[PDB]
């Protein structure tokens, strides 16, 4: 239902979020796809925070790592919350993959339930 | 796609509470408007991007096109602003921070050759104001070709007198009309033949 | 300039020039009903030209691939010695360079008769293109406004009363 | 340097030039196929008498060069003075030029007889298609009217191989069936030209009064140069040469 | 229309790994004649640690190729008001399922290279020192395994080869044209000048709207007629409905 | 577009008139030129006749090519083999196979040769194909398929 | 009223042939008065002619120079405007024939 | 005078070519790449034409040491070249904007997901 071809303009933040929102609580979608992005909310949630907590945990331990230990607190700080920062990117962006392609799944599923794509029939 | 009893021409009104003398008036009488083709004129006319973006919002508020323009120049004006902000603020840390150890960039004279301003002056004030003056040429490059299209279209619609809301507009919840959702099928009855 | 002008396949440096990758875009978002039976022949015999250039693209680009890859590896030519690192290393070069290629924009004459015609034909294909295909058409429209093209689908229309529906971008007035 | 190499290599700068030249270049002007092949064989006529002149001048100069400096026994002139040799060999050449041109330009009128037409004993075919084209040469001093147009355009399709089965359908064409008919018949079954119609006629009176004020005579049909141009002389009724013919004109 | 085109622009990306490891084992094998098994281990537990990169997507990829042929879905049951786990068989397209076997023997091989690795490099620690033989045969079997990666592109084949077994006798009267060579030196001329105009002449601009969300969803209007497919009538009510929440 | 008129039936006399006029197609037919009796004989016939023109310029032109081209590029392009690229004069640098080259500029000739003679061939077709005019067999809309009758013609 | 309709391929393919042939033109122009001026310091400097030999000179190197830059231009329009006029011509001859 | 510039060969298309001396005139006084294949195509074009034995074999020697030299500048080429190629690649990939906006048709089997043929698929039995 949106163009397609490398010139067009990849999902916007604001795009995402509307479509999200009109699967989960329109009426012209169907019990089953609504199941599938509300399902896609929960079990995405979880790596939100579990790469956040891993990355303090290692950071705490860098922090105090055998070389990081001896550093300056310039150095020192700096080295140190790289682990977090990796980790907290890191469950951030597999969260936003995860919900977003089942959300795209089901927005699939919507598509050719009220047939919106002009290449797909019965 | 708006029907025309379904239109409110907001446009008009608007054309309507505007004054007496006014430009878009005289445009409406059938002045008609002609890009500068020289240098100086289009020089001048890229101060005007402002002033015609805003009275295009006010004559065609909550047009797609309009309302799309805004918010990517409002939003391009914060992106740039900042970042050349962020530009000044490194330059002026990194210049400070090698004066203070006795590093001097070899740019611009020593000495200025009027009021003999002296070189580490001028080059944080070079780089407060050049930044400055890129962004706003860059920006208006952008969108001077962009605002002109639309200012003449708008100017070709007052000389038709079509002051009716043009296509791609959508209005608020208010003024838009409720959908009857009641329907009730004909009988069904058995066909003579 | 070539003998045989009179060709369909053939081009000219100021034909409407649309790549590979555009071409076949375009032909997801039209419809072979709403087209007239000329139409349809223009087509027909566009394809038939594009079946054998798009196969023959990566042959074009497999000398400068090919040279590329040499250099990559070394300034050592080594005959067979060397064609397993060529061409291990040459199979994602030369899609490198194909995609160069396919990207690049080419004339040709059935290109400008079906996007310029001014007929049915021509404003369907237009609108589709606009509307299906903003960001092709987008593209499109700036080439044909610099080529002296005017129709009311093109973005850089003076004389239209309706606002535009893409950026439209700079350019000479 | 790519495409001045193709200049320099084509193979068509070997191949030998043809006669095909003036008739398309007669066709880009404006003039049909057959009008351009008379036209053009007009064209080739005269200039080939000034063409073979040029020749025969300078042919005669290289073989007998040696005659003006002979003449300086009679001439000193042209041993003292080389100038006055050289306007004595241009004169030479200009006089081949003219008497070439005599033989192929001049009238040098002649006999209509299948006996002897065409062996360029006289200049008949030249004379006569010369003086054919001058005198029923017009041009249209008119503006083609809306229903000429409109009949020119309506001419895309026609086509004498087979002729076309008209219909009468009411709502498009109005009128009665017979009228209707009688109408198509005279547009195009009869052959009848837009501009002998009556009321077309009167049409271009109406519209060019100012000129039948000031005199001067409106040509209804336009120059037909085919009509009154033919290299045979078929058109003209001269009798072809009996040897390269085998049929006869009454005459 | 399926067609099963995948993107090269993907493609590329993901057989970064592999060629990287072929040409990282190159390096090793050229070097070494005049390096010792110390300073080469660098080498080793690159390709070590790569080969156990290129596994990890292996499997990945493999798990779920074979995960497709068990459908699992929620069934809710309304009398009960209770959501219920139910398990179902697949049914799709032939072409899929033998690409799925394919890509299922492709695993397979390269475990069986990565065994050869594994059982390579303990052999070269306990003996202290590398050799052509065992070596050189590692090399070419990432070489062998990066060719079989490309199965699953067999489609671009199809696409371009199928045109070819399409076109009639020449003689059976059809067309009457060939153009093969013809247009095989026709484009060599276009794309000479497709390049020279691409780098010196007009290029359009790629610059468009970033922000104003579903601004490149075009309702169907006056402007861009209404010839789009037809039941694009619920697009439009859905662009509309979206227009009006942004305003 | 518009219908034509259609005739009557033909009579008998007209009957043998097209009878006598395929007939006097049929004897026209040359004897070494192998086309099916069919719809499309004579429509095929004037292809095979056009592509026939078509093949003899093609390969006047290509002819003149191998003749223009030769002493323009590749004798030329043989004089990159009098050295490598290091100054040192061309050598032999065999692949796997030692072959004894002991007759003078054996090694350059022949590698020279391997290059220049592709190139040679590959110039002149490139040349051919160039100047060398496919518009009398060529038919962008394909009307050149009616089927021509032999009674017709 | 309706009038003649030309066609629209070869209105287009003149339209390219034109659109180039005009850039050409200009810059060949450039090219020509470059070539003068350069042929001009030449003669003027090696060369030892009379000043009229050496304009003369200069001013048929530059016209050379020039038409090599614009052959090419001027040659595909000169053909393809001729392959329009003799079409046209044909049509419009079809049409009025009587 | 056609036959003058056809059938008439210049001397080098026919003649052994000679040393480019210039090549030779000033060389950088680094032991590069450069020097060393220099040196290598000297010993090998003599090697093939000369009939000197004693001073073939010695060249052979030291040619050998050449073209282990060669080889250890070449894995140094290879080796810089062939990083700098993966380095730049994955940067390219790092920040280009990879198209995720494709058709998704070819996903989409609507006759598929949903049998169309329902329980006539079994048996039948009508
Ligand atoms: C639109 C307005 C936007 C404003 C943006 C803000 C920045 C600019 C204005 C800032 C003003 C306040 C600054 C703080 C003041 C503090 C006081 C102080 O001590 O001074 C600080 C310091 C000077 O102190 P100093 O110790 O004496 O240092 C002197 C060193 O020589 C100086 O050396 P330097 O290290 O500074 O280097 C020289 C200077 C470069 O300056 C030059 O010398 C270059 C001159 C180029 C000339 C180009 C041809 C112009 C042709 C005629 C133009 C007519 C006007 C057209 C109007 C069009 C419509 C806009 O800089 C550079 O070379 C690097 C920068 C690259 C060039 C970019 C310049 C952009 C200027 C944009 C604003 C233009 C305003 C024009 C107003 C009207 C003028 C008529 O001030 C500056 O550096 C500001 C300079 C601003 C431009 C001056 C132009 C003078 C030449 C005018 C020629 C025409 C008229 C001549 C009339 C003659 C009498 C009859
Ligand atoms: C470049 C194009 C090429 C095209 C493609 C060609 C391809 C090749 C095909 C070649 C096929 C052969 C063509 C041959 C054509 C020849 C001409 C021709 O057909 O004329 C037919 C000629 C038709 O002439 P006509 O009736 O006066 O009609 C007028 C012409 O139609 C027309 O009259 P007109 O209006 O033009 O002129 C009116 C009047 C206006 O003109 C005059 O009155 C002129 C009067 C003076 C005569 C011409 C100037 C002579 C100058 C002096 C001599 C030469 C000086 C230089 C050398 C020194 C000489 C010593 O002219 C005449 O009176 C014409 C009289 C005919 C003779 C003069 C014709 C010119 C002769 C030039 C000779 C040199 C050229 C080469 C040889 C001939 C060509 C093969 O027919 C006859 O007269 C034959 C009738 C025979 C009846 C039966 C006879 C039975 C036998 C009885 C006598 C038996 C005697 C036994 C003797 C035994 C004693 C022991
Ligand atoms: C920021 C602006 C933007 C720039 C953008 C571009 C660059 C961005 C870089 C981003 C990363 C920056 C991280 C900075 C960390 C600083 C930490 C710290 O406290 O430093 C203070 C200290 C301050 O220095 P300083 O006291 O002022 O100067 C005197 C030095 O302290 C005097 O002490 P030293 O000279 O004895 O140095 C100590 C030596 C101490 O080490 C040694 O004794 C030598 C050990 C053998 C090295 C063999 C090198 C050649 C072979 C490759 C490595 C072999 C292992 C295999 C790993 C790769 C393949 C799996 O370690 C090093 O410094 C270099 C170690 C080797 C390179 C780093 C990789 C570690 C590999 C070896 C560890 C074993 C790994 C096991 C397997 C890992 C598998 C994932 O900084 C250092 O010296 C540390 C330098 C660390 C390297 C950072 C530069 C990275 C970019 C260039 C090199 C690229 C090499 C890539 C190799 C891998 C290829 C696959
Ligand atoms: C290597 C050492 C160096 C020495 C050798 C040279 C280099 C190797 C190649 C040499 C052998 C080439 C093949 C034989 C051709 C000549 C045969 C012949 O003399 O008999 C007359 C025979 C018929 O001639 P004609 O009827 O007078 O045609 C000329 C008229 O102008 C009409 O012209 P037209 O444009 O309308 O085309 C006419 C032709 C047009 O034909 C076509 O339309 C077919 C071509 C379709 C396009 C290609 C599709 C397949 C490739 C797809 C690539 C996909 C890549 C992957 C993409 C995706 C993945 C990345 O159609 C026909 O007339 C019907 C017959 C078609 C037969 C085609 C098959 C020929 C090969 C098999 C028989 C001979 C044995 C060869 C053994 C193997 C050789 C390697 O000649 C032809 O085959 C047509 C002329 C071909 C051009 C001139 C060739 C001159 C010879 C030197 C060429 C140098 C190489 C550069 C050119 C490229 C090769 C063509
Ligand atoms: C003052 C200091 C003096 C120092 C000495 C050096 C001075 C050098 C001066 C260089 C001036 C260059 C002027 C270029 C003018 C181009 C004009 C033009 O448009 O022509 C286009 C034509 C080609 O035209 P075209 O039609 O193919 O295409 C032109 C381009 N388009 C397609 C865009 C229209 O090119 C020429 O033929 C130009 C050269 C003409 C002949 C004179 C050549 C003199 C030099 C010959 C050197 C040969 C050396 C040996 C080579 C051996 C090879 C194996
Ligand atoms: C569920 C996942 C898969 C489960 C299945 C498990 C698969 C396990 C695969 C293990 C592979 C181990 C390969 C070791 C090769 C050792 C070769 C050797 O002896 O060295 C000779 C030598 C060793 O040389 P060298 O370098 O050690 O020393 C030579 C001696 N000097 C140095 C002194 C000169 O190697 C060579 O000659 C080089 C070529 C080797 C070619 C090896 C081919 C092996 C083919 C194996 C086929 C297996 C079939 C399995 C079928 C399915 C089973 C389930
Ligand atoms: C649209 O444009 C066009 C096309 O499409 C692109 C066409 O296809 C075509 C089709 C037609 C064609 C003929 C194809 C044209 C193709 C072209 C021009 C490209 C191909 C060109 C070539 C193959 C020529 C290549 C050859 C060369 C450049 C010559 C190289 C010569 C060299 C290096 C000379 C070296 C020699 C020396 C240094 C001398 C050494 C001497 C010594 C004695 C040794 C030293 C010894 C001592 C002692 C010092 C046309 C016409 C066209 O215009
Ligand atoms: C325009 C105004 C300005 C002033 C010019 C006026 C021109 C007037 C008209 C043309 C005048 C032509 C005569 C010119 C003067 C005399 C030329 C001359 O000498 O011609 C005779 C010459 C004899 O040859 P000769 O050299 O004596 O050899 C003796 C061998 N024992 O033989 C020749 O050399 C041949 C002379 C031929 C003259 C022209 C004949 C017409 C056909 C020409 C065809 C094309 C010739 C091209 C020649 C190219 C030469 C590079």
């Amino acid at each position: 239902m949106e163009p397609f071809g490398t010139d067009e303009r990849n999902w916007t933040h604001e795009e995402k979020d509307i479509i999200t929102r009109f699967l989960k609580y329109d009426k012209h979608v169907n019990l089953k796809t609504a199941e599938m992005v509300y399902s896609a909310e929960v079990e995405s949630a979880y790596f939100g925070k579990a790469g956040a907590l891993a990355g303090g945990v290692i950071s705490a331990l860098f922090f105090n790592f055998p070389i990081v230990r001896n550093l300056p607190i310039i150095r020192r700080s700096v080295i140190g919350v790289l682990p977090f920062l990796y980790c907290y990117t890191w469950g951030k962006n597999t969260q936003e993959e995860l919900r977003w392609l089942k959300t795209f799944a089901a927005y699939q599923r919507f598509v050719v339930y009220h047939g919106q794509h002009c290449k797909l029939w019965v | 796609m708006i029907l025309p009893h379904n239109n409110r021409q907001l446009a008009r009104q608007y054309f309507d509470s505007l004054p007496e003398n006014d430009i878009n008036r005289k445009y409406y009488e059938g002045l008609k408007y002609e890009t500068p083709k020289t240098f100086f004129g289009r020089f001048l006319n890229q101060f005007n991007i402002d002033a015609k973006l805003d009275t295009l919002s006010k004559f065609y508020t909550y047009q797609k096109t309009i309302r799309a323009t805004q918010a990517e120049l409002q939003e391009d004006r914060k992106s740039y602003l900042t970042n050349s902000l962020l530009f000044t603020a490194v330059s002026w840390f990194s210049i400070y921070q090698f004066a203070r150890k006795g590093a001097v960039l070899p740019v611009l004279r020593e000495y200025g050759r009027y009021f003999g301003t002296h070189r580490l002056f001028r080059q944080y004030l070079h780089t407060l104001v050049l930044p400055l003056l890129y962004t706003e040429y860059a920006l208006n490059q952008k969108y001077y070709t962009h605002m002109e299209h639309l200012w003449t279209v708008h100017v070709n619609r007052l000389n038709q007198k079509i002051l009716e809301d043009p296509l791609y507009t959508f209005y608020p919840q208010e003024l838009n009309v409720p959908k009857h959702n009641i329907i009730v099928p004909t009988i069904f009855r058995d066909t003579p033949q | 300039m070539d003998n045989n002008y009179h060709f369909w396949g053939n081009g000219d440096r100021q034909d409407v020039s649309l790549s590979y990758e555009d071409y076949y875009s375009i032909l997801d978002c039209l419809l072979d009903e709403k087209l007239s039976p000329q139409g349809l022949m223009k087509f027909k015999n566009l394809h038939e030209v594009s079946m054998y250039g798009v196969s023959y693209v990566p042959l074009y680009c497999f000398p400068v691939a090919y040279g590329i890859s040499h250099m990559l590896t070394g300034k050592v030519r080594r005959g067979h010695s060397g064609y397993r690192n060529l061409f291990s290393l040459m199979s994602v070069v030369l899609p490198f360079t194909c995609w160069y290629a396919y990207t690049t924009p080419i004339p040709r004459r059935l290109y400008t008769e079906i996007i310029c015609s001014n007929n049915a034909d021509g404003a369907y294909v237009r609108n589709r293109i606009k509307q299906q295909k903003p960001g092709i058409w987008r593209k499109l429209s700036q080439q044909l406004y610099n080529k002296n093209f005017r129709f009311p689908e093109l973005n850089q229309d003076l004389t239209a009363t309706e606002f535009p529906l893409d950026y439209v971008a700079p350019h000479k007035f | 340097v790519y495409h001045l190499f193709e200049r320099i290599c084509n193979p068509d700068n070997f191949k030998l030039s043809g006669e095909a030249a003036r008739v398309r270049t007669l066709i880009a002007a404006g003039f049909s196929k057959e009008e351009a092949e008379q036209v053009a064989w007009l064209q080739n006529h005269q200039v080939n008498g000034k063409i073979l002149g040029l020749f025969t001048g300078g042919f005669a100069l290289y073989c007998c060069n040696n005659y003006f400096h002979y003449f300086e026994r009679y001439f000193p002139r042209l041993r003292y003075q080389p100038f006055t040799k050289f306007l004595a060999q241009a004169a030479t050449v200009y006089f081949f030029f003219k008497i070439g041109d005599y033989y192929f330009t001049s009238r040098r009128y002649g006999s209509n007889d299948a006996r002897m037409n065409g062996l360029m004993y006289s200049n008949t075919y030249y004379s006569t298609n010369k003086e054919a084209l001058i005198q029923n040469f017009e041009p249209l001093n008119r503006k083609f009217t809306e229903e000429e147009v409109e009949q020119f355009l309506r001419n895309e399709g026609r086509s004498q191989e087979e002729k076309r089965n008209w219909i009468y359908n009411p709502h498009i064409h109005g009128s009665t069936e017979g009228e209707w008919k009688a109408d198509i018949h005279e547009k195009f079954d009869s052959g009848k030209a837009p501009w002998e119609r009556e009321h077309v006629k009167a049409k271009i009176l109406e519209t060019n009064k100012a000129k039948i004020d000031a005199g001067e005579e409106i040509q209804l049909k336009p120059f037909k140069t085919l009509n009154h141009l033919d290299k045979t002389g078929l058109l003209h009724r001269l009798h072809p040469f009996i040897w390269t013919n085998n049929w006869t004109l009454l005459g | 229309y399926k067609t099963h085109l995948f993107s090269w622009r993907w493609f590329l990306i993901k057989l970064l790994p592999s060629v990287s490891i072929i040409l990282l084992g190159y390096y090793l094998q050229l070097t070494l004649k005049w390096n010792l098994f110390n300073k080469q281990n660098t080498i080793v537990l690159l390709i070590t640690l790569l080969l156990l990169y290129i596994l990890w997507l292996e499997f990945y990829q493999f798990y779920h190729i074979l995960s497709f042929y068990g459908n699992i879905n929620w069934a809710f049951d309304y009398d009960e008001y209770i959501w219920t786990l139910e398990l179902d068989t697949r049914r799709t397209r032939l072409a899929n399922n033998y690409i799925a076997i394919c890509l299922f023997a492709k695993f397979w091989h390269f475990v069986f290279i990565f065994l050869f690795w594994v059982f390579f490099v303990l052999r070269i620690n306990e003996l202290g020192r590398i050799r052509y033989p065992l070596l050189v045969a590692n090399v070419q079997n990432f070489i062998i395994i990066y060719i079989m990666s490309w199965a699953y592109m067999y489609p671009w084949l199809k696409f371009i080869f199928r045109k070819y077994l399409d076109v009639p006798y020449y003689w059976f009267y059809l067309n009457g044209r060939e153009l093969g060579i013809r247009v095989f030196f026709t484009d060599l001329k276009l794309f000479f000048y497709g390049i020279t105009n691409r780098l010196f002449d007009f290029n359009p601009s790629s610059i468009k709207f970033e922000k104003y969300p579903f601004y490149y969803w075009i309702n169907s209007s006056q402007l861009t007629e209404f010839n789009q497919y037809r039941k694009f009538v619920i697009r439009d009510s859905i662009i509309y409905s979206l227009n009006n929440y942004i305003i | 577009g518009f219908e034509t008129v259609v005739p009557a039936p033909p009579t008998r006399d007209d009957e043998l008139r097209m009878i006598k006029a395929t007939e006097e197609q049929f004897l026209q037919q040359p004897r070494y030129k192998l086309y099916m009796n069919e719809a499309h004989r004579i429509a095929k016939m004037n292809h095979g006749d056009r592509h026939n023109n078509i093949r003899a310029h093609f390969w006047s032109n290509f002819a003149l090519g191998l003749l223009i081209t030769g002493p323009i590029f590749i004798i030329p392009f043989g004089k990159a083999f009098r050295n490598l690229r290091s100054g040192v004069p061309y050598y032999f640098r065999p692949k796997y196979v030692f072959t004894q080259k002991n007759q003078y500029n054996q090694d350059r000739n022949w590698g020279a040769m391997k290059k220049q003679i592709p190139l040679w061939l590959g110039l002149s077709t490139a040349y051919a194909y160039w100047f060398t005019d496919f518009s009398i067999n060529d038919d962008e809309w394909l009307e050149k398929g009616k089927v021509i009758y032999p009674h017709q013609t | 009223a309706r009038d003649f309709e030309y066609n629209n391929q070869d209105v287009n393919q003149l339209n390219g042939a034109f659109i180039s042939l005009v850039e050409d033109e200009k810059i060949g122009f450039w090219v020509g008065v470059g070539g003068f001026a350069y042929s001009q310091f030449i003669m003027r400097k090696f060369v030892k002619s009379t000043n009229i030999f050496a304009s003369v000179t200069s001013l048929f190197a530059g016209a050379a120079l020039a038409n090599l830059y614009t052959h090419q231009s001027r040659a595909s329009y000169a053909r393809v405007a001729a392959r329009a006029n003799r079409n046209a011509s044909l049509a419009l001859n079809k049409l009025m024939e009587y | 005078m056609i036959w003058k510039y056809l059938q008439r060969t210049n001397r080098g298309n026919i003649i052994q070519a000679g040393l480019q001396h210039r090549k030779f005139e000033n060389l950088p006084f680094k032991q590069n790449f450069d020097n060393l294949t220099k040196a290598y195509d000297l010993r090998m074009w003599y090697i093939s034409n000369s009939p000197h034995e004693a001073k073939n074999l010695e060249y052979v020697n030291e040619l050998e040491a050449l073209h282990n030299e060669l080889n250890y500048q070449n894995s140094r080429q290879f080796l810089f070249r062939t990083v700098s190629f993966l380095l730049g690649w994955a940067l390219f990939y790092q920040f280009y904007e990879l198209p995720k906006t494709y058709d998704w048709q070819d996903t989409q089997e609507p006759k598929h997901q949903v049998p169309a043929y329902g329980d006539l698929e079994e048996g039948g039995d009508e």
